[PDB]
Order: structure tokens, then C-alpha cells, then sequence
RNA sequence: AAUGGGUCAGCGACUUAUAUUCAGUGGCAAGCUUAACCGUAUAGGGUAGGCGUAGCGAAAGCGAGUCUUAAUAGGGCGUU
RNA sequence: ACCAAACCGAUGCAAACUCCGAAUACCCAGAAGUGCCGAGCAUGGGAGACACACGGCGGGUGCUAACGUCCGUCGUGAAAAGGGAAACAACCCAGACCGCCAGCUAAGGUCCCAAAGUUGUGGUUAAGUGGUAAACGAUGUGGGAAGGCUUAGACAGCUA
RNA sequence: GGGGCUCAAACCACACACCGAAGCUGCGGGUGUCACGUAAGUGACGCGGUAGAGGAGCGUUCUGUAAGCCUGUGAAGGUG
RNA sequence: UCCUAAAGAGUAACGGAGGAGUACGAAGGUGCGCUCAGACCGGUCGGAAAUCGGUCGCAGAGUAUAAAGGCAAAAGCGCGCUUGACUGCGAGACAGACACGUCGAGCAGGUACGAAAGUAGGUCUUAGUGAUCCGGUGGUUCUGUAUGGAAGGGCCAUCGCUCAACGGAUAAAAGGUACUCCGGGGAUAACAGGCUGAUACCGCCCAAGAGUUCAUAUCGACGGCGGUGUUUGGCACCUCGAUGUCGGCUCAUCACAUCCUGGGGCUGAAGCCGGUCCCAAGGGUAUGGCUGUUCGCCAUUUAAAGUGGUACGCGAGCUGG
RNA sequence: GCUUGACGAUCAUAGAGCGUUGGAACCACCUGAUCCCUUCCCGAACUCAGAAGUGAAACGACGCAUCGCCGAUGGUAGUGUGGGGUCUCCCCAUGUGAGAGUAGGUCAUCGUCAAGC
């Protein structure tokens, strides 16, 4: 019945938007279960964190079947 | 190729963006007139702060 | 229509000591500086000690390196 | 002759619904000019603050009550005088370096207190409405669209 | 807000003129910063402010300067 | 975990909803394989239902657990092997006051599976937790107060327990004050004032109805719109370097929503009476028994014993029940 | 220059449905399971050896817009900024601008390699 109780608001979402230069370890998307999928040179960590495996710029392409949003890094 | 603007209203309660536009045109106080080049990026600051200015040409 | 003061004239509130840090300003400079104390005594002497000239490591230690490490790999701190 | 999930069609609604989906704001890159000569960053020396208020907008709570209260975001006051709103932190205009018996303006104003139009053209309004206000009620009056009843003689009033 | 206002001194339009601020401009001063300048030397942008930071001064008493200088031809104080 | 949250983050309330203080040696790893659920129609124990044969199917199933977000390379499901639920680290980011926290390519050493590319530093993801100081235990290259050892200490790994007020005052922590005291505060309650009007009070709009007929002579259900600040509230704006209660007495003053007296209209007003509604504020408008009473109930009067505002008028005017 | 395979680009204007058509090469179905291998029980999947038959199933190509899915223009709602009002809401200037629906589309378009014509 009685009612308080929130939690500490985990700061999720898109870091490193769609034209930005990335280094080879940077967190792309903090994610709660794959909104965005792992593209060309990006990694998919344990808690579905997208991180960069190479350098370049972020792409954010909507590719393929299943309508999936991909974060990929184009070496440019 | 050159447009002249006159600041005819005050800055004293304006949004910080609009008064940044007026400052970026080179205007310092009321009835002050500059001659600025008519680049499209000067006309953006003229158009954002349109209500404070007097844009003759 | 909150406090305080009737008024005047006197008085009445960031000090001092010792350690230290930063700035400014001087002296000496890979060195600088003395404390007690001695002193015909603000001089001169007294360099014990303090800080600097090297760091790393919890330490032994090793040292322009050192620690961790199975590692001459990585990484931390350091080095005209 | 009771009652009937479900599908078919029509019809709505949500902060904890979404097949959709902005404006903005946010992040990055490249550019002109402006910056009061800087703005940003970094390292140090000294702080103060860590009870905010009200207004506009976007919300929760309340009774879409309170000069209630909790958030977001702008603005002002705090810590800002001046002019306007009669008087009136926070509303409008505008940010006071000093002097002037000079001028032009902003908000707001121009019959007299009181500075400036008893200004001009065309209207509306008779309540002192302006200069306090709701459901609803009124041949109040101005305007603009439309219907049929409209001289074979209509709408209320005299000679079967 | 009051007097008072009714072809308005109210309302809805439109026009032209005026008043109105410590706003702007003119004229005369002072100040900060920056850039220039054999350092006269001008320019340009500034200059509301509480807590608070920073900068530069006045005055009082004492000591040195000072066995100086002033002062009974008149000190300090007091009052114009 | 969702909303509030304003389409990046973040964001409050004694705001709205739910959860956690764990499980698991497989519910982990890997290789290989496989899709769920639902209607249908099928009566000789179940009859809508179990076991299957799936035609349509068309993610609605499942996921250890709340919610949200994700899942075909399924992250769901089955089987075979198995320990990577490794050691040393760690480029670089996310988060962020700090302490904490989150993700992680790659390199070395050794291993799982797989023919091999490769995957594997636990689990679909985010909760499942606790600092330091004390102690305990196992190592150790270190130290080891003359020396050789020990003792004790250090580093490395680990346990406790209790800090659930969960950034943890101490190993160890209940009350009374009307006998009270001090320092502050109108940062904050009681009185009265102030903002509001839920509530209260007074009017009005429609009129089902009753009034023997007839809605409007009188009421008037269901609903609606307001006025006044009249009183119970809500707020905490003034007052805590003091604005001293309720009632009575004494003295009042205004309003009008009029109790009497005055003037009317309608009537379901024959007349005496009335009912209701307008207009009117000039003057009047009880004494007592009870109780501290305001009020109230009675008794007896009057033409009538009005309703309210004034710090619920009035204690530098009295009383003090 | 087309047909059949394999692999991709792209994920419905590419789908689903309905109809016609394909066998010689290819692929599918097919024959049999001695032998590899397999069935929480399999030669119906997985696997091997095939070459008698069939294009029925499946798959492919061509048709059709009824279904699904795309989808204008215009308007409307929202909304940044500035100003108003009778301010729990709208209006004006200016910039922007949907979702839905309407007209209309769509029975895909590409590339590499290999056999055939």
C-alpha cells in the first residue's frame, strides 16, 4: 500500500552520436538489452554495452531484416 | 552585400541566446548601428533577434 | 504595527606566540641556513641539526630507475 | 418468446498503452564575422554560499483552491536605482561613472488636478457600460448571410 | 486615483503630431582595461551592486630622521 | 524497475505502482541439433481440458525471480563433452564531489569444447548488499630493538559480525517534568489578523413530481450556476527582545439577508387569520429558574423578543465563575 | 542474350493469396540401406550408395490489386521565438509542421561465380 521507493537512474542512452570520431575502446551506447545492435567494428559487452573495437566515426545504420538499428564504425 | 542593423530594444531580460546573437552582430547598445556583411550566417543572427533590431540595409 | 537605540562626551571588538603553506620582495646559489651557546654582545663565531641535490617499493633492498609479475610483456610512480 | 464470449462493421479513451510521430532542445564536424580584447581549459591563493521569493511557460500534489507546496525551464528581485502600472521586492520599459536651466525616444500617455491632441476620418455604444461577474432570461440596438409569406391584394384591428 | 466625461475625455479601427526615463545623443570632467606611443598620448570598449575576492589611499599616537625645524613677536587644544 | 520526467543525461514530493537482502556445479562454457504457445475438432473412465497426428498457423510461449528494455546467430529448448564461475594484467571509455561503481578490445601463461574459422574472464540485462578499526585462519622474499631464532609487525589470500538510522557516533544507551531552568525562533503550532472558499451560509437556472385539477399560490427530486466571507477547515504571510482566553457587566457602532411597526403584489387571500415575494434600516427590539456558560431547555411576558460585522467589538473600563 | 543453381546487396512498392507453366541439363521428390552415420523410438530428419521413374508435393518463372504494405498534394493538430487576450484556455506575427485519411502505387530492383541455350 504505502509508496516511496525509486532507484538510482542508471544514466543510460547514446553516448557518441552519429558522426563522431571514436577511439578503440570508447563506450558507444549504454543499453538495457540491445536497442542498438553491434555493427562493423563495435563490440557488445556483458550488459549489452556497445563499445568500439577500432577507430573511425559512428554510423548508426538501420540495416537488414528484423528492422534492427546498428551502430557501426566506419574507418574514415 | 552589406546590411546595416540598429539595436532598438534593450537586452535586459532577453534570452541569453538572443542577446548572444545581438552581441555577435557587433551591436553594443541602443541606437547603435553596424554595417555587417550579408552572409547567410549573419542573417541568422539578424533573424533570431529580429524583434530588437531595425534592419535597413 | 519585527529587533535595537533618550541624548551627548569618553571607552568598547580580528590580537599575540609558536609551527607551517602560498604570493610578493631581497640575499646567497648545487647548495642554502644556523639552534642552543661563546661573544670587549644587533658584529664575529658556532653548520649539531633542518631543507635541497633521486626515486621506487609495505619493506629487505635496488637505484635513473624501481615496484607488481612466471615475464627482458603490459601498467603505476620517477628521471636534462 | 430468455441468454449469449467471439469474430464483422461503426464509435470513443490513458501518466505507468504505442502501428506512428514533431517543433524545440542535446551531441559532433566544418565555416564567415563579432567578442573589449577576450570568451573556453588547467593549476594554484582567498572566499562566500549550501532558509530563496515572485512572475511567465511545462507538470505532480490540492479543489487544474491559496501570496499552498514540490520539480523542470526562462525572467526579475535578492544584490538595481530611474520611468509606467494611483499607492504596489518579484509586472512593463529600461540597467544610474560625475556635472548641464540642451535634444530625441521606450513603456505608458496627451480635458483639469499634471507634461503632451478638447487632433483628424469612418463607425459603435445611453449603461456612467467604460469604471467588478456565471448559468440562464429579454421586440435593447448595429452589421452580414439566407428561406417563404410578398397587390389573383399578406402580419393585428369594422359591415353573414 | 479624484474632478468630471455621453457626435466622448468610453469602445473598435486607421492616420499624423506631441509628451515621457538616470535609456540614447550633444557638451564638459574623472576613472578601469587593452592596444599603440623615443613614453604626453592618443584611440577603442567599459565604469548599479549584497556576501565576497583583488588594488590603491587618508587620518590619529609612538620611535627614527631630531642636540634638526617651528614656537611666548605666541605651541597643542577649543571656536568661527 | 516503471511513471511523474518536459523525445540526450539528470530531476522533487509523507506523489503514483510494484520488488530485492537471492538462487545455480548447472540454471556456467562449448559443439551439434530443435521451435513455442493458441483456436480447431476428436468421444467406450479425463471430455473445455492431459497422451499425439498437427490443418490453419502468422511470437500471444518461454526466459530462476519485480518491472522495463530485449531475444532466429534466438538470449528460448534438448543432447554430448566439460570448468573460462581461469591466473597476471589491461589500451580505452561510461559514470561520477569523494569513497565507491560499470563495460572492455588486446597481450602472456595455461585450459574447455569444435574437423576448423572461432567462442569461452560466469548467468538475456539492470536488485540479491556493508566502509574502516579490531580480532581468526593459510602462505610469504620482508622485518624481526646486542647477535642467531622466536614473539609481534608488514604484504598477499581469506573468515567473523554488526553496523537494515544500510557513508557505519560507543564494545555497551529507557523515561518523567504541571517543580523546572537557559538560549534562540514568528525558519514553526495555539489566539486574532491576512490569501483561498473545500466546507458552511444565502440566492438563482431547468422542473420529474404534489398541490383532489393546475409545475410556478406553496413546496420541489435529479442535476447546474453563482454571491458572501457568516464557520469548520487548508496555508504558514504578521506578531514568540509577549498582539494576555470563553462568558457576564458597562458602553456601543455599522450592514440589511426586516423581528415589530410602515407601503405593496400574487394567492389554493369570503372576514379574523395567514403563506410567499417585493419596497423600506426611522424608532424600538423581555425578565427569570438551571448551568461558568455562549447556546440550549423550561417558566412567564411583549407589538417584537431579528440575523450578522466590529481583534468570534469592548480586561492601559470592571469581573474572574 | 535467356534458364537453373550457389552466394550476397536491400528488407513488404520485395509479402500473403489465387491461377498458368517448368524436367534435358539443374534441383526437388524418388530406390535401397549392406557400409560410414542417426533416431529421448528413425533410413519420414541426419547419412551413404545410386539412376529405375515423377515434376504430384516442394521450389522457380510468368499473371492478377480483392488482402497486406507503401503513399502524395492540400488542410488540420502540435510547436521555437515575439506580442496579445475574455488566461484552468486560445489568438496574432514569424519559422516549422505531423499522425490519420484521400487520390494514387506495388505481384520488386540489383551484383559475383558456375554450368547449359
Amino acid at each position: 500500500t504505502r509508496n516511496g521507493r525509486d532507484s538510482e537512474s542508471k544514466r543510460l542512452g547514446v553516448k557518441l552520436f552519429g558522426g563522431q570520431a571514436v577511439k578503440a575502446g570508447n563506450i558507444l551506447v549504454r543499453l538495457r538489452g540491445t536497442k542498438f545492435h553491434a555493427g562493423y567494428g563495435v563490440g557488445l559487452g556483458k550488459d549489452h554495452t556497445l563499445f568500439a573495437k577500432v577507430d573511425g566515426v559512428v554510423k548508426f545504420e538501420t540495416k537488414g531484416a528484423f528492422g534492427r538499428k546498428y551502430v557501426s564504425i566506419v574507418a574514415a | 552585400a552589406t546590411v546595416k542593423v540598429t539595436l532598438v530594444k534593450s537586452l535586459n531580460g532577453r534570452l541569453a541566446n538572443h542577446k548572444a546573437c545581438v552581441k555577435g552582430l557587433g551591436l553594443r547598445r541602443i541606437n547603435h548601428t553596424v554595417e555587417v556583411q550579408d552572409t547567410p550566417e549573419n542573417r541568422g543572427m539578424i533573424n533570431k533577434a529580429y524583434y530588437l533590431l531595425r534592419v535597413e540595409g
